[PDB]
RNA sequence: CAUCCGGUCGAUCCUGCCGGAGCGCGACGCUCUCCCCAAGGACGAAGCCAUGCAUGCCCGCUCACCGGACGCGGCGGACGGCUCAGGACAACGGUUGCACCCCCCGCGGCGGUCCUAGCCGGACACCGCUGGCAACCCGGCGCCAAGACGUGCGCG
RNA sequence: AUCCAAGGACGGCAGCAGGCGCGGAACUUGCCCAAUGCGCGGCGCGCGAGGCAGCGACGGGGAGCGCGCGAGCGAGGCGGGCCCACAGCCCCCGCCGCGGAGCCGAGGGCAAGCUGGUGCCAGCAGCCGCGGUAAUUCCAGCUCGGCGAGCGUCGCGCG
């Protein structure tokens, strides 16, 4: 038994969807505590490597975040293995880039151009209500995040929108059938449907059945269900309408492009 | 004299660095990346530039490599590999010491105490 | 540990169960023969080939027509066969996979496509040739005899433009 | 019949391979522990030795040798096959000594021996008889 | 990628074993033109060790020398790497729980403190003089620095 | 187990190389942090982690010792490129141009036969068996067969 915390993560041990190659070396990097954990964020190295291609090796990353050349949520990061997570905000203003972190349809993550007109406010789900010192009520988010007095019509599972300049809820989305949501976990991680049904067994997961706008059916567990708005998404998404296809589409669509 | 073709490909703009991604080919069925560096220039100073992979295909017919325009010699100096600016015609080498010594002086050093200046 | 341990391998031929077969040692040199093949390990690599393309073929044939695996794989399967153009263009049901042969292999082989296009006086003479690097494939020169030729550059093997 | 067949009978069967798979004299050889013990090899590929003394329906007297291993300090013989070979063996001389074909049993007409000598000084037997080498040392 | 062959007899059919024929793991012998990939003191000695190396860095504290020394202080050294001795309802693998728990860095919040505040007090390090002992090790006196130590203004 | 100016002092390579012993059995007392990451810290430092090279028939893959009645082409050396932290190495370019196969066996299983020796001796032989004067099986020559830069022997597991 390691007699404290573990440092390192060896290449072969990453989650797959990180997408690294086999032959890069023993290696890869630490994720460090914050926003989001480790099986549900990504390091900013990668998108800023492996991606975007703004940089060769991990000392031009260095230089680029030490120089302050990018925002996260209104704030510049400067540690290369900063978690970066679910719905949250990436602005490079030297060209103008601004994108939202969301998931694909395969299971992975990716970069959504957005505008100025929703680039102030980030989407976020409430999981925890609880009373802190002096009995005053508190909430958590899926980006740990604590916001003092918040009203008691909001509950647990719900949806809340908060400037990125200030911390202040503007509007909450409830979480009630016939509402429009996107997966985030499992087998079915990028899908976009709508609530159809609820079935709840006592001291156990609670299971929520959605059909895709096509038609499609699909279950998950409560614990990864994000709400995006009423009936409509509030925000822009990708150019696919969270439609997962077969795999013979998929072969087709690659022999395509080949 | 069979005339090369040098193209450009993934031309990226990188003003975080103050360079320019560059993808060369260059098609010789060549005068040793020199006249290359003169070619790139007119496609996209002569010595604002540095091509350090460059590898050559079964049968010597086609040449493919990467390039890197700085704006300004200052950017390229402080965004450079080191070794890569001794290539390049920018600094002299000063002979290199070897590590032994260097962790042979440190270890010795570290034995002795106070004021050990003296080694 | 170093990075070379991940680096996978595995063979990629076969030995007889039974070595000492008068039909098949005559058999096998009458190949060589026909073929000017150098070692019997071409031909062991050749058995190794056929004997996925039949697995494969036999494990889709059991399943039924309308299941989708059995469509995916098949139609890969068809498609990496007449591309290679082992498989006639006009056969397209997986049961006439079971029927080839290996010398269907052999006759897509580069000295193959070299001698039946009149460009070389035999097979050992195409091979000689090979070596020297006097052939173009596509537009490649290649000196592996045993390199493998697809339909779409069968049109496009020529003499090196560099050769003498 | 007369094996049993219910739905719920699975450990009678696996007790009963337990038991009757120890009465094949293989099996019994190999995985009993007695012949690992009682044989001087103590499963290896071959053993290195001292010679000490030379001797010797068929009527023709096959030459061998006694050993005695370093590793074990118990005696055997060992059988030197290839023609003209006692005299490239002497007194007191390090040697290899391996297994005939057969594990353990006796080979041929040769009685009480059960091993090979395959090395004398260093020097492969074979690239000697053949006389590829040469045992000008010793 | 569902294979068999020779041996009990004066001859024949069986049971039954013996031996042969393939693959892989290692050791031994012989031999070896070119390229690519690539394991490598584990095999009842977790036996014994010369030699050299494997953990340092720096944001605070400069009347040190001409700021680089040094030392106080902070972070880290509990990660990484070697091996498989011990241990057989244990370890380990899948699946639950803490409404019986602890938790550095980091992220987000919160921040009300009972009864000289234009800024408090004394030390030690390095260092100067003086010295012990083969070596390892330290002693005595002496002015001086803190995001160090101590006290401490304040809406319970 | 070590040093002692004999009163005292000091150690734990199952970390990287190296050495003794053991065994059938296993490599350089090399260079560098440029890459992948870790600690500290702003325009960097350090890391026997890690990378590169050296030995290396555990082993795996791709070519070759010719085709033809004359031309061509390898390996090999000399120089320039490219690559590399520096060097190699692959590959490209000009000049001169080393063509080399062994290990088993020939009664059956099991594909593959001519003289001279010896005489139940010497030896072969996984089993049956040969050798007491043609020895189709030993020792040599010729011939022939198998695989092939690999071949054979020993022990273990699967079949
Ligand atoms: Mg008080």
């Amino acid at each position: 038994m390691a007699r404290g915390v573990r440092k390192h993560l060896k290449r072969l041990n990453a989650p797959k969807h990180w997408l690294l190659d086999k032959m890069g070396g023993i290696w890869a990097p630490r994720p460090t505590n914050g926003p989001h954990g480790l099986r549900e964020c990504i390091p900013l190295i990668l998108i800023l490597r492996n991606r975007l291609h703004y940089a060769n090796t991990y000392a031009e990353t260095s230089m680029i975040l030490q120089d302050k050349n990018v925002l996260i949520d209104g704030k510049p990061r400067t540690d290369p293995t900063f978690p970066v997570g679910f719905m949250d905000v990436f602005e490079i203003p030297k060209v103008h880039k601004t994108f939202r972190v969301l998931y694909d349809v395969k299971g992975r993550f990716t970069l959504v151009p957005i505008q100025s007109n929703e680039a102030g406010f980030k989407l976020c789900r409430v999981q925890k209500i609880f009373l802190g010192d002096k009995g005053m009520p508190y909430l958590s988010t899926h980006d740990a995040r604590t916001i003092r007095f918040p009203h008691p019509d909001i509950k647990t599972n719900d949806t809340i929108k908060i400037n990125l300049k200030t911390g202040k809820i503007d509007e909450w989305y409830k979480f009630d059938i016939g509402k429009i949501v996107m997966v985030t976990g499992g087998r079915n991680c990028g899908r976009i449907g709508t609530i159809q049904a609820i079935d709840k067994h006592m001291g156990s997961y609670t299971m929520i059945r959605m059909k895709d706008t096509e038609g499609t059916e699909f279950l998950t567990r409560l614990c990864n269900v994000f709400v995006i708005g009423n009936d409509s998404p509030a925000v822009a998404i990708p150019t696919t309408k969270g439609i997962r296809p077969d795999i013979i589409k998929n072969r087709e669509l690659r022999l395509r492009s080949i | 004299m069979p005339e090369i073709t040098v193209k450009v490909r993934k031309v990226l703009n990188n003003p975080l660095l103050q360079r320019q991604q560059c993808v060369v080919d260059v098609l010789h069925p060549y005068e040793s990346k020199e006249a290359i560096k003169a070619k790139v220039a007119q496609q996209l100073d002569q010595k604002n530039i540095v091509l350090y992979g460059f590898k050559t295909s079964f049968g010597g017919g086609h040449t493919v490599g990467f390039c890197n325009a700085y704006q300004n010699m200052d950017a390229l100096m402080k965004y450079e590999p080191g070794f890569r600016k001794i290539r390049c015609g920018l600094i002299e080498a000063p002979k290199p010491v070897s590590r032994k010594q260097l962790k042979n002086l440190k270890n010795r050093r570290l034995k002795k105490r106070g004021t050990e200046k003296a080694t | 540990p170093r990075i070379s341990r991940h680096r996978n391998s595995s063979k990629t031929y076969s030995t007889p169960k039974k070595p000492f077969t008068k039909p098949r040692l005559d058999a096998e040199l009458k190949l060589c023969g026909e073929y000017g093949l150098k070692c019997k390990r071409e031909i062991y690599r050749a058995r190794y080939m056929l004997a996925k393309i039949r697995r494969t073929a036999r494990n889709l044939l059991t399943l039924d027509e309308n299941d989708i695996k059995r469509r995916f794989e098949g139609a890969a399967l068809l498609r990496r066969l007449h591309m290679l153009g082992i498989l006639d263009e006009e056969k397209d049901q997986l049961d006439y996979v079971l029927g080839l042969r290996i010398e269907d292999i052999f006759k897509r082989r580069l000295q193959s496509v070299i001698v039946e296009s009149k460009l070389a006086k035999s097979v050992h003479h195409a091979r000689n040739m090979i070596k020297a690097r006097h052939i173009s494939v596509g537009g490649q020169i290649v000196n592996i005899p045993s390199y493998m030729v697809r339909i779409s550059n069968t049109s496009r093997v020529a003499i090196a433009d560099t050769s003498s | 019949m007369s094996k049993t067949s219910g739905l719920y009978t699975a450990r009678k069967l696996r007790t009963v391979r337990r038991v009757n798979r120890w009465a094949d004299k293989k099996y019994r050889k190999a995985h009993l522990g007695t012949w690992l013990k009682a044989n001087p090899l103590e499963g290896a590929c071959m053993a290195r030795g001292i010679v000490t003394q030379k001797i010797g329906p068929n009527s023709a007297v096959r030459k061998a040798v006694r050993v005695q291993l370093t590793k074990n300090s118990k005696k055997i013989t060992a059988f030197v096959p290839r023609d003209g070979s006692i005299t490239y063996i002497d007194n007191n001389d390090e040697v290899l000594v391996a297994g005939f074909g057969r594990a353990g049993r006796a080979v041929g007409d040769i009685p009480g021996c059960r091993f090979k000598v395959i090395k004398v000084a260093g020097i492969g037997l074979l690239a000697l008889f053949l006389r590829k080498r040469e045992k000008r040392a010793r």
